[PDB]
C-alpha cells in the first residue's frame, strides 16, 4: 500500500527539505507568539529570553557531522522537541479563555500548525534517508523562562541546520 | 407459521443464479398429512411449474431462477391439502441488486492554508449505494479516512493541516457490500496544487510629469515568502469592452508595482489582475476587483476651421462683416477648449487682436485688403494661424471650379468638382434648404485643397432640396461660387399641380399650370403628364416635358363635357392633382 | 518617714517604708501592727509583709534598734492607702503558624492566688521591626474562678513573616470590686520574640495566592543583592525599604488576573524573580437548573453558572450533585463542554422512587454556593422522537401507520397526533391514543379518505402529562388505492352528414366525481331485444362512432376502472323531427347567455342545449349540458365565449325515448349599442332632389343586431324618417327646394342602445 520512500527524485526532495528548513526557522512566527501570548511582552522580560549553553547541538558539531550521523542526531532532536512542545500544549490555556482575557489565538495556530511541520520534516528525513540507501517542582514564573530558553535554542538549532542545508548543494 | 424461505430478504445480482428453499415445519406436516411433494411454487406473475424446482427432501423443496430481469419479484410457497386447497406459508422479495464499478478521474487541490480537497467521477449507475472512501498517507506515517457523504459522492476534505514540501500517496477505494476495488496510485507535492487568493485592494495611481504612466498597487497574498508568484495584468479603456492583456514576461516575479505605457489622451482605464506559481502549476487565483483610474492628460494642438460671411447692408465707409469658426472635434482639441483668439491685420497698419469665447465675430470693417488669422488656446499654448485674405470691395472673384457634380452615395451626398489651373489653399462648402417661407439656414465645412470630393457632415433631412455652393480659396481671396441643387432622398409630390383653362375652341383646348413650390416637389421633377377623358369615353396619357408649361389638345369633339387631370412625377414616383371640369363650344 | 505598702494576692500586705537618716547597715527593726492582738516581730530590713487586715485604720509603730539609741515613729495605713499590684505576668509558650502567617500565645492567669473572683483585663501588644515599631494592640478581659486556667490568642498577619522578625509583650490588670485600694497595672512580661531561619529558598512571597478581586495583599521579596524596582505586569510600585535589602509593596483593588496570571516581578541588577498571583470571583449560584428524563432510565440535568469564576485550569470550579433521599453523589470529570452545552450531568434513576429532591453543590478555592429543587421524574418526561415510520395499505378506504418508540412507557399511554396532508387542499390533523408498551412498535390505521390521492404522512406523540412534544418524524409520500366510481358521465349523440353513422360525444369525469384514472369507457347501442355493438374505447378518445340500422337503439356508456364499473347514462339516439323550428335571438348578460323556453309537459326524462361557433367552416367543438325537465331557464357558463362571436343554441325535448328540436337561438355573449356610424356619402344632387349611400356596417363593430337607420335632415325644422329596412341601402328625398344648406346626420340604433352619428354639410344644386 504505502510506498517506502515517499519520492525518488533527489533534487526535488533536497529542495524540499531546504524550503522546510527556511519556513520553519522563523522567529517571528514561532518564539514571538509564545512570548506574546505568556504575558512577557516588555523589553525588560524579553531581554532574558535567551539560549542556555549546552540545550541543543553546535554549529560546529552539526558541521563536522557526516549524513546518516547528522540524520539520525536530527530525528533525534526533533522527537525531543515533539514531546517537549506537547508538553507546552499541555500547558498553555485555552482559546475561550484567551479571547476572554484579551490574547489572540493566533499563537495557537502558529503553534499547532508548526507542530505538523515537525512532523512532516521528521517523514522527510525518513525519505531522504531510505532514498540515499548506503527538578521535582518548578515554579510558574521559572516555566516561561524555560520557555523562553528552549524555543531560543531551538531556533539556534534551526538557523544551523539550515546553513548546513545550504551548504552542501547536491550529492550523488 | 410453519413454514420459512431461505434466506429471507435476498439481494441478488440482475440477471443472475439464485436458488430458493421453503422450508416447512412437522407440525403442518402431520396436521394436513402432507410433505415437501405438495409444495408448489407461485409468484405474482405466473405459477412455477413442475419441472423447474427440485425436491431435497421429505420437508424441503428447492426452485431455481436462471434469469433476474425484475425489480420486484414475490415469491410465495403453498402446500396442497385435501380438496384441491391451497394455503400460503411464506413470501419474499428481491430488490435492487447491482454491483458498482470503480472509480476514475483523481485530482486534488489544495486552498492557501486550508485543507486538502480531492474530487472524483462516479461512474455508471449500480442502482445501489457505494461508500467511497480515499486513503491518502506519507511512506511513514498513515492519516484519517474520507467518508463518501450521501449529499455529494465524489468529495472529500481532509481532518489534517496540509504539510508542504512533502510528496504524498493518495489513492481512492471503492466499497460496497459485493466486494473491494482501488484505484490508481499516485503521489503528488501539496504546494504544486495549491490555489492562491486573489490580490485585494488594488490603486491606480496617475502621474503629473508624464501623461502615459499609471502606477498600480495591490496587495499580495501571504504565501508571497513560500513560493515566488507571477501576475497577469488585463487593462481596457471606458468605451471598450476588449480586455488588453499584458504581458506575462513583465510580471513573471514577486512584484506589488507596475506602470503601463502607451496611454496619452485623458482616458479612464479599468484594471485587474490574477496570480499563481510561478513555474505554471497549480490553478490561477480569481480576478481582483474592478478599479477605475484616470490618466494625466497631454495638450498637442490642431488646426481649426475658419470662415468669413459679409452682410449686404453695406454702411458709408465701412462694411460688416461677421467671422465664424467650428468647434475643434475632441480627438483634435485634446483638452477644454478656453477661448479664441483672432488677429485683424490691415495692409502695413495697426494690429488688432480680440478675445472670443463663442464661435461668431463680427466686427466694423473698412474697404481695404485685411488679413484675419485664428488661434485657439488651450491649456499648454495655442494652436496653428488660420490664414484667410479677406478682399476688398473692389475685388472680383475669378478663377472658379469645373464640373460641378452632386448625386447621393451610402444615404449621403458627395459633391465632385474638378480643381482650378491655379494654386487652391482651402475649400468652403456652404448649403441651406431652399423654401418659399423659410430663409437659409448657412452651415458651412472646411476641407483641405487636396481633396476634390468631399460629404457634408451634417444632420440633413430627406425630401429637401438642398442649394450647395462652393468656392475656391487662393492666396489673395476666394473664387467664383457655383450653386447647385440636390436630395437626400427623393420622394413623390405632396399635391398635384392645378390646371386652367387658357382658350377653349371648337376642336381645341390650351391648358396652363404653374411649377410646383420646392416645399412639395421633394424631388427632381423628370417630365408631366395630363389624364382628360370622357363621362362615357376611355381615358388616354401624353407625355409633356417640365420645361413646358402649357399644353394643347387636338382632335377634340364638339358638343362634349370633358374631365383633365395632371400628375407630376419623380424617380419614386407621383401623385395625381385636383380634377378639372370644362366644355367645348358649338 | 513614708510607709508605702503592696498588695499582690489580697492577703498579705507587703508594706515597704525608707531607712531613718543615720541608721547604718545591720539595723535590726521591730515593726507591728495595733491590733485586737498585739503580736510584734523582729525583722532586719525595711520590708515586712502583713496579712490583710479588716476595714479600717491601723497604727503601726516603727522601733529601730541601734546600740546609742532607738527611734518610734508612728504611721496610719488603710485599705484606701494600699496600692493594688500584680505579679507580672510569663509567656508559657509562643508559636507561628508558617503556612497562614499567623501568631498563638499561651500563657497562665495563675486563678489560684486570688480566692474570690475578679475581671482581669489583658493587653497583649504585637511588636515587629526590630529597630523599633508598634502595630497591634488589642483588649483581652478574662474571668478568675480560683484556678489556673491557659488562655489561647491567635492574629492573622498581613506581611509575610519570611522577611521580618517579630515580638510579643503582654501584660494584666485585674478589677477587684472588693477592694477600696488603687489598683495598679502589671509590669510587662519578658519579650519573647519568634525568629525565622534564612534558608533563602526563593526569593518572592507569597506563590500561587488564591484571592479575590477587590482585596489587599502585601508582596515581599528577600534578596542579599541590590534591588532596582518591582512592576505588576506594566504599571510599577513604590518600594519599601525592610530590614536589609529586603523591599515591599502594597497592592489596592487588585484588577481581574489574566489566563497566566498578574506575574510581580522584582528586576535586580543582573537577574529578575518573581511569582503570580490569581485574584478569582466566588462561584455564582447555578442558574436555570432543571431536570428531565428521557427514556425513564437517566436522569440529564443541565445549569447555567451565570457569572464566570475567573479561575481555570487546576483551579476551576467543581460541581457535585449529591441526592438526598438515597445519598448518593456524582461528580464531573476535568473534561468539560462548551458554552452552548455549557454544563449538563447524568444522573441514574432508583427503582421504584419517583420524587427526587436535587441539591447541586459547586466549590471552589474561594467559596461555595448550592441549589436546591424538587422535581417530578414522572412529569418530566422527554418523548423521544419516533422512528421507523412506515406505510401499508389495507383497503380502498384505509391505510395503515406504524413507528417504534423505545423507552419502557407500559405504565403511562400515548397521544399520537397524525398529520394529513393532501396535495392542493387544506392541512388536516389526526389525534389518537394508545397504550403505551415496553420497546414495541405501534400500529394505527385510519379511515374515511378519499381513494386516488397522493398523501404526506408526518407523526409527532406526546405523553398524557403533556410536558413536551417530541419532534416532528420524517415525512412519508404513500398513494392511495386504485380508484372507486360514483357516477356516470355526461353524454350527448349527433347524426354524421349521411344519416347512417352516430357519433357519440361524451365528457370525463372530473376527480371528485370519478375517484380515480378512468381506464376505458364502455359504449353499447343496443335495441330492447337485443344487445349489440360492445367495444371499449381507452383515454383519452372521448369520441366513439358505431353504425346503426334503425333509431330505437339506447346508448350505454360506462367508464370503465381498475375495480369495477361507473353507472352506466342512458341516452336515446331517435331524433323526432319537428318542422316548426324558428330562429331567435338571445343577449348575453355578463359571461353567460341566459336561455328561455315554456315548459312542455311532453318531457320525459331531461332537457339537452348545445352550442358551437357558427364564425368557422371547421368542425364545431360541440359542447353540451344535461337540464333536468323541471327547469326552465337556466345560464350557459363557457370559456369559449368570445365577444363578436356567433354561437348557435339548439334546445332538444325528451319526448317518447326522442330528442326532438324545440328552438334554435343565436347570439353573442355582449350586445351593446354601436360603437362607430355607417359612413355616409352622396353620389348625385338635382334641384330638388338628393341621393346617399351608407356602407353596411360590419358585425365586429355592430355589437348586436342592426334594426335599422335613422336619417336625419334639416335646414342648417328639422325631420326624422326611419327606415326598418335592413337591405334598403339607397335613400332618396323629395320635394327640395334649391340652394339651401342642409345638415344631413345618420344614426343607427339597436335592441342594446343607440351609436354615434355622422354629419357633413352639402349645397343642393340649381
Ligand atoms: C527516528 O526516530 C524514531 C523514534 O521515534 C525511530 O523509531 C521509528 O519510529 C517510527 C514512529 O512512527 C516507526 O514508524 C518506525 O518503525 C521506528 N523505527 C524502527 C527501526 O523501529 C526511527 O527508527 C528513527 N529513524 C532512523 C532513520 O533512525
Ligand atoms: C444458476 O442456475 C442457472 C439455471 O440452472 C444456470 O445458469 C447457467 O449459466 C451458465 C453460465 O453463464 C450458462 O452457460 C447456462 O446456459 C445457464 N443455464 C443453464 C440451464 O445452465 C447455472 O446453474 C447458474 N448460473 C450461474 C451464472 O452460476
Ligand atoms: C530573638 O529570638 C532568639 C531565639 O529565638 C534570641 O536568641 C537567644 O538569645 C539569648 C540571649 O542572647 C540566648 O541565651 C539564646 O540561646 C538565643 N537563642 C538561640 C540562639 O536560639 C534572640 O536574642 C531574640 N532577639 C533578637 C533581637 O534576635
Ligand atoms: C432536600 O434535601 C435536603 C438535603 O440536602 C434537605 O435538607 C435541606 O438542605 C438545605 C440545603 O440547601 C437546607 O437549606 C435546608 O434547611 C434543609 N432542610 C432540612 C429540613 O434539613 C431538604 O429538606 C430536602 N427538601 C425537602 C423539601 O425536604
Ligand atoms: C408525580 O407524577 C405522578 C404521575 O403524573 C403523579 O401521580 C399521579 O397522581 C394523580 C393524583 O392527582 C393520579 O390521578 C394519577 O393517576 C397519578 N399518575 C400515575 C399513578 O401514573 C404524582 O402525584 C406526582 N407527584 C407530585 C408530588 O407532583
Ligand atoms: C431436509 O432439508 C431441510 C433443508 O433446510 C432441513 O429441514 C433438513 O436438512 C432436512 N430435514 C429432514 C427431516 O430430512
Ligand atoms: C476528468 O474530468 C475533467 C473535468 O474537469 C475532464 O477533463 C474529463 O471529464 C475527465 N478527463 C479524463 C481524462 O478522464
Ligand atoms: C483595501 O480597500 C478595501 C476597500 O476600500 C478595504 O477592505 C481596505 O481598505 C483594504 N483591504 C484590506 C484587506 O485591508
Ligand atoms: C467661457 O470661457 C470659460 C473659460 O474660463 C469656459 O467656461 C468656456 O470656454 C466659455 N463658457 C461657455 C459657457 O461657453
Ligand atoms: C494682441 O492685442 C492685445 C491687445 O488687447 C495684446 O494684449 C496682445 O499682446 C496682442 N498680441 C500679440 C501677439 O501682439
Ligand atoms: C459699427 O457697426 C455698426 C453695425 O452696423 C454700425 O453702428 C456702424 O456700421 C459702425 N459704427 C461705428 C461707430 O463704427
Ligand atoms: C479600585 O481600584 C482602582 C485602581 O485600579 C482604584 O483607583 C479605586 O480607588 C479602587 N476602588 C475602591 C473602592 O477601592
Ligand atoms: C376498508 O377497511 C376499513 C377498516 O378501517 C373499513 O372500515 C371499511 O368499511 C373498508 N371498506 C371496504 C369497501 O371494504
Ligand atoms: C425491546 O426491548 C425488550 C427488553 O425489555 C426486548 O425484550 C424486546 O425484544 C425488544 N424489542 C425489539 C423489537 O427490539
Amino acid at each position: 500500500a504505502a510506498i517506502g520512500s515517499c519520492s525518488k527524485e533527489y533534487r526535488v526532495l533536497l529542495g524540499q527539505l531546504q524550503k522546510q528548513t527556511d519556513l520553519m526557522q522563523d522567529t517571528s512566527r514561532l518564539l514571538d507568539p509564545y512570548i506574546r501570548i505568556q504575558g512577557l511582552d516588555v523589553p525588560k522580560l524579553r531581554e532574558h529570553c535567551r539560549e542556555r549553553p549546552g540545550a541543543f547541538p553546535s554549529e560546529e558539531t552539526l558541521r563536522g557531522l557526516g549524513r546518516r550521523g547528522f540524520l539520525q542526531t536530527l530525528n533525534a532532536t526533533l522527537g525531543c522537541v515533539l514531546h517537549r512542545l506537547a508538553d507546552l500544549e499541555q500547558r498553555l490555556p485555552k482559546a475561550q479563555d484567551l479571547e476572554r482575557s484579551g490574547l489572540n489565538i493566533e499563537d495557537l495556530e502558529k503553534l499547532q500548525m508548526a507542530r505538523p511541520n515537525i512532523l512532516g520534516l521528521r517523514n522527510n528525513i525518513y525519505c531522504m534517508a531510505q532514498l540515499l540507501d548506503n527538578t521535582p517542582a518548578s515554579d510558574a514564573f521559572q516555566r516561561k523562562l524555560e520557555g523562553c530558553r528552549f524555543l531560543h535554542g531551538y531556533h539556534r538549532f534551526m538557523h544551523s541546520v539550515g546553513r548546513v542545508f545550504s551548504k552542501w548543494g547536491e550529492s550523488p | 407459521p410453519c413454514g420459512y424461505i431461505s434466506p429471507e430478504s435476498p439481494v441478488v445480482q440482475l440477471h443472475s443464479n439464485f436458488t430458493a428453499v421453503c422450508v416447512l415445519k412437522e407440525k403442518c406436516m402431520d396436521y394436513f398429512h402432507v410433505n415437501a411433494n405438495y409444495i408448489v411454487w407461485k409468484t405474482n406473475h405466473f405459477t412455477i411449474p413442475k419441472e423447474q424446482y427440485t425436491i431435497i427432501n421429505r420437508t424441503a423443496s428447492s426452485v431455481t431462477f436462471t434469469d433476474i430481469a425484475s425489480l420486484n419479484i414475490q415469491l410465495t410457497c403453498n402446500i396442497l391439502t385435501f380438496g384441491q386447497l391451497e394455503q400460503n406459508v411464506y413470501g419474499i422479495t428481491i430488490i435492487s441488486g447491482l454491483p458498482p464499478e470503480k472509480p476514475k478521474n483523481l485530482s486534488c487541490i489544495v486552498n492557501e492554508g486550508k485543507k486538502m480537497r480531492c474530487e472524483w467521477d462516479g461512474g455508471r449507475e449500480t442502482h445501489l449505494e457505494t461508500n467511497f472512501t480515499l486513503k491518502s498517507e506519507w511512506a511513514t506515517h498513515k492519516f484519517a479516512d474520507c467518508k463518501a457523504k450521501r449529499d455529494t459522492p465524489t468529495s472529500c476534505t481532509v481532518d489534517y493541516s496540509t504539510v508542504y514540501f512533502v510528496n504524498i500517496e493518495v489513492w481512492v477505494e471503492a466499497e460496497n457490500a459485493l466486494g473491494k476495488v482501488t484505484s490508481d496510485h499516485i503521489n503528488f507535492d501539496p504546494v504544486y496544487k495549491v490555489k492562491p487568493n486573489p490580490p485585494h485592494n488594488l490603486s491606480v495611481i496617475n502621474s503629473e510629469e508624464l501623461s502615459s504612466i499609471l502606477k498600480l498597487t495591490w496587495t499580495n497574498p501571504s504565501i508571497k515568502s513560500v513560493i515566488i508568484l507571477k501576475y497577469n495584468i488585463q487593462y481596457r479603456t471606458k468605451d471598450a469592452s476588449t480586455w488588453s492583456q499584458i504581458p506575462p514576461e513583465d510580471t513573471a516575479s514577486t512584484r506589488s508595482s507596475f506602470t503601463v505605457q502607451d496611454l496619452k489622451p485623458f482616458t479612464e482605464y479599468v484594471f485587474r489582475i490574477r496570480c499563481m506559481k510561478e513555474d505554471g502549476k497549480g490553478y490561477w487565483s480569481d480576478w481582483s476587483e474592478e478599479a477605475s483610474g484616470i490618466t494625466y492628460e497631454d495638450r498637442p494642438s490642431k488646426a481649426p476651421s475658419f470662415w468669413y460671411k459679409i452682410d449686404p447692408s453695406h454702411t458709408q465707409g465701412y462694411r460688416t462683416v461677421q467671422l465664424v469658426w467650428k468647434t475643434l472635434p475632441p480627438f483634435e482639441a485634446n483638452g477644454k477648449i478656453l477661448d479664441y483668439e483672432v488677429t485683424l491685420t490691415r495692409w502695413k497698419s495697426h494690429l488688432q487682436n480680440y478675445t472670443v469665447n463663442a464661435t461668431k465675430l463680427t466686427v466694423n470693417l473698412t474697404n481695404d485688403r485685411y488679413l484675419a488669422t485664428l488661434t485657439v488656446r488651450n491649456l499648454v499654448g495655442k494652436s496653428d494661424a488660420a490664414v484667410l485674405t479677406i478682399p476688398a470691395c473692389d475685388f472680383q472673384a475669378t478663377h472658379p471650379v469645373m464640373d460641378l457634380k452632386a448625386f447621393p452615395k451610402d444615404n449621403m451626398l458627395w459633391v465632385e468638382w474638378t480643381t482650378p489651373r491655379e494654386s487652391v489653399k482651402k475649400y468652403i462648402l456652404e448649403w441651406c434648404v431652399l423654401s418659399d417661407k423659410a430663409p437659409c439656414i448657412t452651415d458651412w465645412q472646411q476641407e483641405d485643397g487636396t481633396v476634390h470630393r468631399t460629404y457634408l457632415r451634417g444632420n440633413l433631412a430627406e425630401s429637401k432640396c438642398y442649394l450647395i455652393t462652393v468656392t475656391p480659396v487662393y492666396a489673395d481671396g476666394p473664387g467664383s461660387p457655383e450653386s447647385i441643387k440636390a436630395y437626400l432622398k427623393q420622394a413623390p409630390p405632396s399635391k398635384g399641380p392645378t390646371v386652367r383653362t387658357k382658350k377653349v375652341g371648337k376642336n381645341e383646348a390650351v391648358l396652363e399650370w404653374d411649377q410646383l413650390p420646392v416645399d412639395v416637389q421633394n424631388g427632381f421633377i423628370r417630365n408631366y403628364t395630363i389624364f382628360y377623358r370622357t363621362i362615357i369615353g376611355n381615358e388616354t396619357a401624353v407625355n409633356v416635358d417640365s420645361s413646358h408649361t402649357e399644353y394643347t389638345l387636338s382632335s377634340l369633339t364638339s358638343d362634349t363635357l370633358y374631365m383633365v387631370r395632371m400628375a407630376a412625377y419623380t424617380d419614386e414616383g407621383g401623385k395625381d392633382g385636383p380634377e378639372f371640369t370644362f366644355t367645348t363650344p358649338k | 518617714h513614708d510607709l508605702k505598702c503592696v498588695t499582690n494576692n489580697l492577703q498579705v500586705w507587703n508594706c515597704s517604708w525608707k531607712a531613718p537618716s543615720g541608721t547604718g547597715r545591720g539595723t535590726d527593726y521591730e515593726v507591728c501592727i495595733e491590733n485586737r492582738s498585739r503580736s510584734c516581730y523582729q525583722l532586719e530590713k525595711t520590708s515586712i509583709k502583713i496579712p490583710a487586715l479588716s476595714h479600717g485604720d491601723y497604727e503601726i509603730t516603727i522601733n529601730s534598734l541601734h546600740d546609742f539609741g532607738s527611734s518610734t515613729s508612728k504611721f496610719t495605713l488603710n485599705e484606701q492607702n494600699v496600692s493594688l499590684i500584680p505579679d507580672t505576668p510569663e509567656i508559657l509558650n509562643l508559636s507561628a503558624d508558617f503556612s497562614t502567617s499567623t501568631l498563638y500565645l499561651k500563657w497562665n492567669d495563675r486563678g489560684s492566688v486570688f480566692p474570690h473572683r475578679s475581671n482581669v483585663i489583658w493587653e497583649i501588644k504585637v511588636l515587629r521591626k526590630e529597630s523599633m515599631e508598634l502595630v497591634k494592640l488589642v483588649t483581652h478581659n478574662t474571668t478568675l474562678n480560683g484556678k489556673d486556667t491557659l488562655h489561647h490568642w491567635s492574629w492573622a498577619s498581613d506581611m509575610p513573616l519570611e522577611c521580618a522578625i517579630h515580638f510579643v509583650e503582654i501584660r494584666c490588670y485585674i478589677d477587684n470590686l472588693h477592694f477600696s485600694g488603687l489598683e495598679e497595672w502589671s509590669d510587662w512580661s519578658p519579650v519573647k520574640n519568634i525568629s525565622w531561619i534564612p534558608d533563602s529558598q526563593t526569593k518572592v512571597f507569597p506563590q500561587d495566592k488564591v484571592i479575590l478581586v477587590g482585596s489587599d495583599i502585601t508582596f515581599c521579596c528577600v534578596s542579599q543583592e541590590k534591588v532596582l524596582s518591582a512592576l505588576i505586569g506594566h504599571t510599577n510600585c513604590p518600594l519599601i525599604h525592610l530590614d536589609g535589602e529586603n523591599v515591599a509593596i502594597k497592592i489596592r483593588n487588585i484588577s481581574v488576573s489574566a489566563s497566566s496570571g498578574t506575574n510581580v516581578v522584582f528586576t535586580t541588577e543582573d537577574n529578575i524573580f518573581g511569582t503570580v498571583i490569581f485574584a478569582g470571583y466566588p462561584p455564582d449560584t447555578p442558574q436555570q437548573l432543571n431536570c428531565e428524563t428521557h427514556d425513564l432510565k437517566e436522569i440529564i440535568c443541565s445549569w447555567n453558572p451565570g457569572r464566570v469564576t475567573a479561575l481555570v485550569g487546576p483551579r476551576a470550579t467543581s460541581y457535585t450533585l449529591v441526592e438526598s433521599f438515597s445519598g448518593k453523589y456524582v461528580r464531573l470529570k476535568r473534561a468539560e463542554a462548551p458554552t452552548n452545552e455549557s454544563y449538563q450531568l447524568l444522573f441514574q434513576m432508583l427503582p421504584n422512587q419517583e420524587i427526587y429532591n436535587f441539591t447541586l453543590n459547586a466549590h471552589n478555592p474561594l467559596g461555595r454556593s448550592q441549589s436546591t429543587i424538587l422535581v417530578n421524574i414522572t412529569e418530566k418526561v422527554y418523548p423521544h422522537t419516533p422512528t421507523s415510520f412506515k406505510v401499508k395499505d389495507i383497503n380502498s378506504t384505509a391505510v395503515k401507520l406504524s413507528w417504534h418508540l423505545p423507552g419502557n412507557f407500559a405504565k403511562i399511554n400515548f397521544l399520537c397526533e397524525i398529520e394529513i396532508k393532501k396535495s392542493n387542499s387544506v392541512q388536516e390533523q389526526r389525534n389518537v391514543t394508545i397504550k403505551g408498551v415496553e420497546n414495541s412498535s405501534y400500529l394505527v390505521a385510519l379511515d374515511k379518505l378519499n381513494p386516488y390521492t397522493l398523501y404526506t404522512f408526518r407523526i409527532r406523540c406526546s405523553t398524557e402529562t403533556f410536558w413536551k412534544w417530541s419532534k416532528w418524524s420524517n415525512k412519508k409520500q404513500h398513494l392511495t388505492t386504485e380508484a372507486s366510481p360514483s357516477k356516470g358521465p355526461d353524454t350527448w349523440r349527433e347524426w354524421s352528414s349521411d344519416g347512417k353513422n352516430l357519433i357519440i360525444y361524451w365528457k370525463p369525469l372530473p376527480i371528485n366525481e370519478a375517484n380515480g384514472k378512468i381506464l376505458s369507457y364502455n359504449v353499447s347501442c343496443s335495441s330492447d331485444e337485443e344487445t349489440q355493438s360492445l367495444s371499449e374505447i381507452p383515454d383519452p378518445q372521448h369520441k366513439a362512432e358505431i353504425r346503426l340500422d334503425k333509431n330505437d337503439y339506447i346508448i350505454s356508456v360506462v367508464a370503465k376502472n381498475s375495480v369495477g364499473s361507473s353507472p352506466p347514462s342512458k341516452i336515446a339516439s331517435m331524433e323526432i323531427p319537428n318542422d316548426d323550428l324558428k330562429i331567435e335571438q338571445v343577449v348575453g348578460m355578463g359571461k353567460g347567455i341566459l336561455l328561455t323556453w315554456h315548459y312542455d309537459p311532453n318531457m320525459t326524462c331531461d332537457y339537452v342545449i348545445k352550442w358551437c361557433n357558427s364564425s368557422r367552416s371547421e368542425p364545431c367543438l360541440m359542447d353540451w349540458r344535461k337540464v333536468p325537465s323541471n327547469s326552465t331557464e337556466t345560464v350557459i357558463e363557457s370559456d369559449e365565449f368570445r365577444p363578436g362571436i356567433r354561437y348557435n343554441f339548439f334546445l332538444y325535448g325528451c319526448r317518447n325515448q326522442g330528442y326532438q328540436l324545440l328552438r334554435s337561438m343565436i347570439g353573442y355573449i355582449e350586445e351593446l349599442a354601436p360603437i362607430v356610424a355607417p359612413n355616409f356619402t352622396v353620389e348625385d344632387t338635382s334641384a330638388d332632389s338628393i341621393l346617399v349611400k351608407w356602407e353596411d356596417i360590419p358585425v365586429e363593430e355592430l355589437r348586436g343586431f342592426l334594426r335599422g337607420y335613422l336619417f336625419y335632415f334639416g335646414k342648417g325644422d328639422i325631420k326624422v324618417k326611419n327606415i326598418t329596412d335592413i337591405s334598403q341601402k339607397t335613400l332618396r328625398i323629395a320635394d327640395l327646394q334649391g340652394k339651401t344648406s342642409y345638415h344631413l346626420v345618420l344614426r343607427a340604433y339597436t335592441d342594446g342602445g343607440v351609436g354615434p352619428e355622422k354629419s357633413m354639410y352639402v349645397v343642393t344644386k340649381e
